[PDB]
RNA sequence: UAUAGGGGCGAAAGACUAAUCGAACCAUCUAGUAGCUGGUUCCCUCCGAAGUUUCCCUCAGGAUAGCUGGCGCUCUCGCCCACGCAGUUUUAUCCGGUAAAGCGAAUGAUUAGAGGUCUUGGGGCCGAAACGAUCUCAACCUAUUCUCAAACUUUAAAUGGGUAAGAAGCCCGGCUCGCUGGCGUGGAGCCGGGGUGGAAUGCGAGUGCCUAGUGGGCCACUUUUGGUAAGCAGAACUGGC
RNA sequence: AAAUGGAUGGCGCUGGAGCGUCGGGCCCAUACCCGGCCGUCGCCGGCCUACGCCGCGACGAGUAGGAGGGCCGCUGCGGU
RNA sequence: CUGUUUAAUUAAAACAAAGCAUCGCGAAGGCCCGCGGCGGGUGUUGACGCGAUGUGAUUUCUGCCCAGUGCUCUGAAUGUCAAAGUGAAGAAAUUCAAUGAAGCGCGGGUAAACGGCGGGAGUAACUAUGACUCUCUUAAGGUAGCCAAAUGCCUCGUCAU
RNA sequence: GGGGAGUUUGACUGGGGCGGUACACCUGUCAAACGGUAACGCAGGUGUCCUAAGGCGAGCUCAGGGAGGACAGAAACCUCCCGUGGAGCAGAAGGGCAAAAGCUCGCUUGAUCUUGAUUUUCAGUACGAAUACAGACCGUGAAAGCGGGGCCUCACGAUCCUUCUGACCUUUUGGGUUUUAAGCAGGAGGUGUCAGAAAAGUUACCACAGGGAUAACUGGCUUGUGGCGGCCAAGCGUUCAUAGCGACGUCGCUUUUUGAUCCUUCGAUGUCGGCUCUUCCUAUCAUUGUGAAGCAGAAUUCGCCAAGCGUUGGAUUGUUC
RNA sequence: GUCUACGGCCAUACCACCCUGAACGCGCCCGAUCUCGUCUGAUCUCGGAAGCUAAGCAGGGUCGGGCCUGGUUAGUACUUGGAUGGGAGACCGCCUGGGAAUACCGGGUGCUGUAGGCU
């Protein structure tokens, strides 16, 4: 198999599975969530983030390493059952390969060598989130170093950021205990429902 | 032995070396395309002018000078 | 090597908008087209029979001719040398009036007016048209209420 | 394909449209003492050999069917040819296809 | 002494045939042809490129167009206003589907949770078995949720493309039509008199003929195709050698 | 970590002759401004070889190639 | 084996050799020369001769295939078939028709003529391999011999010296 | 009838050949929101089919899903409802279409004649295809109207020669008749290398004019491959991550392998290996001085400054190995 | 303030549900002998006028779904031109100009052209 460095930046257009690719090899990663997926949204309450800086491409197989790394650090850090972790990053840009010579000049140096599909890689932009890991109030560190444990694997250059919103949520966490308290955002199961005003008012005769 | 295909490179300096300069509009630009039986229609109305012309025309021109 | 073709490469150019598929409008045919008036050209997906050339989408042109169900254009096409005055015959489907030529009657109309109405009074009207001049000297208010002071927001992620 | 027998067409020495038969155009042998076979003979003749070439790489699978409409009026015996783009197979007269028919094999 | 050149001779190496033999020597056709190398002679002044479109048994070439030069010719300024033109801007005017963005909007991919279960399939329970009843999973539906599309798209930039900014125009009257037709209706053509100051800036324009060279290019900011990449191969605008 | 000895150009430089932010001076291109001279072009001026004699202004590089001038040069012929 | 071979890069395993086979010819012939003649060589020759090929001391062996490509032979029973000749139509040029010499096509023979000589499945009281057997194919499926050879890619095949 | 004589051995091409047709014509992207724009760039196609699958007019609405009805079951047929195109329109795709361009029904060949102009590659040349007209004869509906082929984007062919069709035509040479021949206009017989020659192979016996526009050496640009290192630390190491290794990932150097391109070299740079000989490099095998071990001694393993000094004799192989 | 017949724009005017409709008109509706066509007078055609606004239709309502418009997103993502700007690169900042969209929120939901009948 070729090095990461020969397919790091983005030097092409995305590349697909689609219907006119007709082959390519399977991904590496299989499940993007490790935690307790059947956990409430007032279980955990902060939550971290892996923000890239740099404009690359990373490979499904760094990201399954990576989230192993994770997972096995988190499970002795904080317990099994006791935090949620989630790979954003979804791979779909397939770089080809051209093998060359299946050693002798007897065939072709670069006549046709459009090459076939080699694997899987992920485009990440400046600015997007890689992983996010959402735990206890107190599992804080916890978070911080897995995720600089997660940096060392990841190509590139990526830093850690713990957001304000409440979970994976898009509302702050300031505005999320008084905000569900009185009938404006629904718990359902990992995420939340925002009910608007503009409904019918069977919606709101069913609460209260 | 291969070589350049096609390139457009340094062609719109050899054209506005000469000019693109628009074609040259002049009244009464042509007649050809024009329905044939428009175009015989303006030729019988053409040919047919002067019979009544000459006569009816002297008329209304004499009494506009007249008028003024 | 790239396909030459009659409508090559007009996957959205000949395409109907979104939500107005269907059959044409009747209003477009009922519009009158003389020798002489300023239209423009714009191809229509709905009916395949008189379509012009990809070439000459979105295209303004005088017209020279008119028959039962087109009519015929004079449009200048740039080829790659020169322009050649090239007469088309296209249906009444995918020809428009061009605003253009109406505003400039219009204004033309508004000082042909304006001269003869002024004429009178003696007034030396300024129907000449011009660039927006530089504003004058102006006297801004403050009533009493202090500037607002800007300051730059600290960065945070 | 599949061509009727009978056709009322125009017809170009009364200049009215009038029942033509449709039959097959069988190309007529040349004869001798044409010009042309009369020049090929003089020039192969000799110890030349094949002055003129014979053609090879044949690629076109078929012709162009025309037909030979003749008009049916008396006193008439007006001729002429009409020909159709390509095609391999070629049927002068048959019956009509019809739909919900019988076509069970 | 016999065999003399597409011939002789050859225990066969296509060896020998007067230092030359997979076709001798001598003279002539012959200054044979070459899209292929090399060369091509004095000065000064002025102008001054192309390696690009199309076609060819075309790819080391030629024809055509384009770039260039020469010969002119037809007019215009030079004693409150010009004809005309522009690799440009300004005002009106449409044209488009890229950048970006979206898929809790169409299509195609896509992770996880929550509720409802009409039905389907796999388990456990009451018990002769039973759409008689019950718990759970798969499947379906609903409202959300994470990530993408050069050959997806609701929406949609900048840049950019065409037209117009007058006297070749407008208002008025009258004739012709074999065009059309309720109508002296409509539309074209012609005639007659009256009224130029119509966005800014800059500039003198128009046109005819003949025509050499070129028809291997390369590099750079930016946008991009194949390639891991290349002082690699192939494109768009502009500039340079 | 790479094979002849050797490359911020070298010598060398450490309160700088290094890095970052700058100030006032200074150095020179066939570039710019002023002036002289040569040529081309345009506008011309005069009843002084008119194919000559002047005046003003703006411009001058250049392979392949195209034009004009030569009171540059060699040979022979008709006049002088 | 002796012998010959590329004068001026090869001396040989190459060529030649006796031997072993095959083919044509009884002279108005066989194989060839020749622009020409009933001209010339074999031929001052006659099947123990001449002309044309293959293999290459002696011994023993000379396997199977005529399907294809070549060679050869046969019957105007039999298809194709040129000039010339015959009949008919037409004023004639011309057209049509009947018959049809070799050759081709059909059939037989010939491989010491050129050449070729496959591929699956089940079967031994340790098991496998495999005595033995069924089947497609075309004309027949490598027999007697010999070998990792001057012939074997895998290969510096395996065993013994 | 290669015994002999003449001639040919297509082109593109990351050297040439083999492979393929990017050689003729289309759809989408490449293509950077006008048009145009390349590669042996991607994903696909074409040399046909249709007397209807053309034209007109009328009627109806499709794919799918929901709830029911004797055999009937996932799918037979009937009825109701939802049903904006999720079906179909001959075939590869794009666009387009709902009292429709889709299905059915009834008449029909306008898929027939004729002269021009125009659009598309464009040199604005031709062929092919297509547009709008005009002049006669017809189809269709009552009619407005539509139709001179397929809803649109491809589905095809110069000169010369041959054949056919038409004039109640022209010439057949001193003048008449006839056969024949030539002549005008348009249809066909083909140039798939598709703007169109009639064409097999080898030369290691080779020759000529040239090319570094173009391979086999070296050097040069990158290092995929090869070799040599670093980081993270899941684990091996009886216990114990890092004495010694260290997977899943990831970051670097090298031209001691091969490969990619063809920049210099074609009026020649003598192209394998071995022998002799000099110098240099260090990523150190040993030797000098050292640190760490799962270093009791000895023998070992991992590094540090370190190229001063050595790194042999033979069997078989041309061998590098 | 409204409808009918013919129409322009073609969802501000479509979809689901719930209320109102006086006098004309639209229609529902009653019947196959003639015109006409199917299995069926259901649909299309010549005869209406016994009842009705039940339905279509016209208005109104839904903290309605869609559609248009306006804020927010946001001078943010992008982009014309420039630099001897930064960085090893990937990329980023600055100067001169233009400037997008989804979430989220708020407002609306038919206007008219010709002929005609009513209060
Ligand atoms: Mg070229
Ligand atoms: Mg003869
Ligand atoms: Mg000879
Ligand atoms: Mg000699
Ligand atoms: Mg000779
Ligand atoms: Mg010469
Ligand atoms: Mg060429
Ligand atoms: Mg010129
Ligand atoms: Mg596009
Ligand atoms: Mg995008
Ligand atoms: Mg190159
Ligand atoms: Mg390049
Ligand atoms: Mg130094
Ligand atoms: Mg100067
Ligand atoms: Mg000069
Ligand atoms: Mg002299
Ligand atoms: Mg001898
Ligand atoms: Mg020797
Ligand atoms: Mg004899
Ligand atoms: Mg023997
Ligand atoms: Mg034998
Ligand atoms: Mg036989
Ligand atoms: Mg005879
Ligand atoms: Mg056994
Ligand atoms: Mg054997
Ligand atoms: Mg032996
Ligand atoms: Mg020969
Ligand atoms: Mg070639
Ligand atoms: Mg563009
Ligand atoms: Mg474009
Ligand atoms: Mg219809
Ligand atoms: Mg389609
Ligand atoms: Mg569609
Ligand atoms: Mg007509
Ligand atoms: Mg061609
Ligand atoms: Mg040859
Ligand atoms: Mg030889
Ligand atoms: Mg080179
Ligand atoms: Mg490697
Ligand atoms: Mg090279
Ligand atoms: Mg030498
Ligand atoms: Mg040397
Ligand atoms: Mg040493
Ligand atoms: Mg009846
Ligand atoms: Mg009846
Ligand atoms: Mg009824
Ligand atoms: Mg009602
Ligand atoms: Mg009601
Ligand atoms: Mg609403
Ligand atoms: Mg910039
Ligand atoms: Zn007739």
């Amino acid at each position: 198999r070729r090095p990461a460095r020969c397919y790091r930046y983005c030097k092409n257009k995305p590349y697909p599975k689609s219907r006119f690719c007709r082959g390519v090899p399977d991904a590496k990663i299989r499940i993007f969530d490790l935690g307790r997926k059947k956990a409430k949204v007032d279980e955990f309450p902060l939550c971290g983030h892996m923000v890239s800086d740099e404009y690359e491409q990373l490979s499904s197989e760094a990201l399954e390493a990576a989230r192993i790394c994770a997972n096995k650090y988190m499970v002795k850090s904080c317990g099994k059952d006791g935090f949620h972790i989630r790979v954003r990053l979804h791979p779909f840009h397939v770089i080809r390969i051209n093998k060359m010579l299946s050693a002798d000049r007897l065939q072709t140096g670069m006549r046709g060598a459009f090459g076939k599909p080699q694997g899987t890689v992920a485009r990440v932009h400046i600015g997007q989130v890689i992983m996010s890991i959402r735990t206890k109030l107190q599992n804080k560190e916890h978070v911080i170093e897995a995720l600089r444990r997660a940096k060392f694997k990841f190509p590139g250059r990526q830093k850690i950021h713990i957001s304000k919103k409440w979970g994976f949520t898009k509302f702050n966490a300031d505005e999320f205990e008084d905000m569900v308290a009185e009938k404006r955002l629904i718990p359902d199961g990992c995420g939340v429902k925002y009910i608007p005003n503009r409904g019918p008012l069977d919606k709101w005769r069913a609460l209260h | 032995a291969k070589s350049k295909n096609h390139t457009t490179h340094n062609q719109s300096r050899k054209w506005h070396r000469n000019g693109i300069k628009k074609p040259r509009s002049q009244r009464y630009e042509s007649l050809k395309g024009v329905d044939p039986k428009f175009l015989r229609n303006m030729r019988f109305a053409k040919k047919h002018n002067k019979k009544g012309l000459k006569k009816m025309q002297a008329n209304n021109a004499k009494a506009v000078s007249a008028r003024a | 090597t790239n396909t030459k073709g009659k409508r090559r490469g007009t996957r959205y150019m000949f395409s109907r908008p979104f939500r107005k598929h269907g059959v044409v409008p009747l209003a477009t045919y009922m519009r009158i087209y003389k020798k002489g008036d300023i239209v423009d050209i714009k191809g229509m997906g709905t009916v395949q029979k008189g379509m012009p050339h990809k070439c000459y989408h979105g295209k303004t042109g005088r017209v020279y001719n008119v028959t039962q169900h087109a009519v015929g254009i004079i449009v200048n096409k740039q080829v790659k040398g020169k322009i050649l005055a090239k007469r088309i015959n296209v249906r009444i489907e995918h020809i428009k009036h061009s605003k253009s030529r109406d505003s400039f009657l219009k204004r033309v109309k508004e000082n042909d007016q304006k001269k003869k109405e002024a004429k009178e009074k003696g007034t030396w009207v300024q129907l000449k048209r011009h660039a927006a001049p530089p504003r004058e000297a102006h006297f801004v208010r403050t009533n009493g209420k202090e500037p607002e002071l800007l300051e730059p927001i600290p960065y945070e992620f | 394909v599949n061509v009727p027998k009978t056709r009322r067409t125009f017809c170009k020495k009364c200049g009215k449209h009038q029942p033509h038969k449709v039959t097959q155009y069988k190309k007529g042998k040349d004869s001798l003492y044409a010009q042309g076979k009369r020049r090929y003979d003089r020039k192969q003749s000799g110890y030349g050999g094949q002055t003129k070439p014979i053609f090879r790489k044949k690629a076109k699978t078929t012709k162009k069917i025309v037909l030979r409409l003749e008009c049916v009026e008396p006193n008439c015996r007006s001729k002429r040819m009409l020909a159709i783009k390509r095609c391999k197979h070629f049927e002068l007269g048959g019956d009509k296809k019809r739909k919900g028919q019988v076509i069970q094999f």
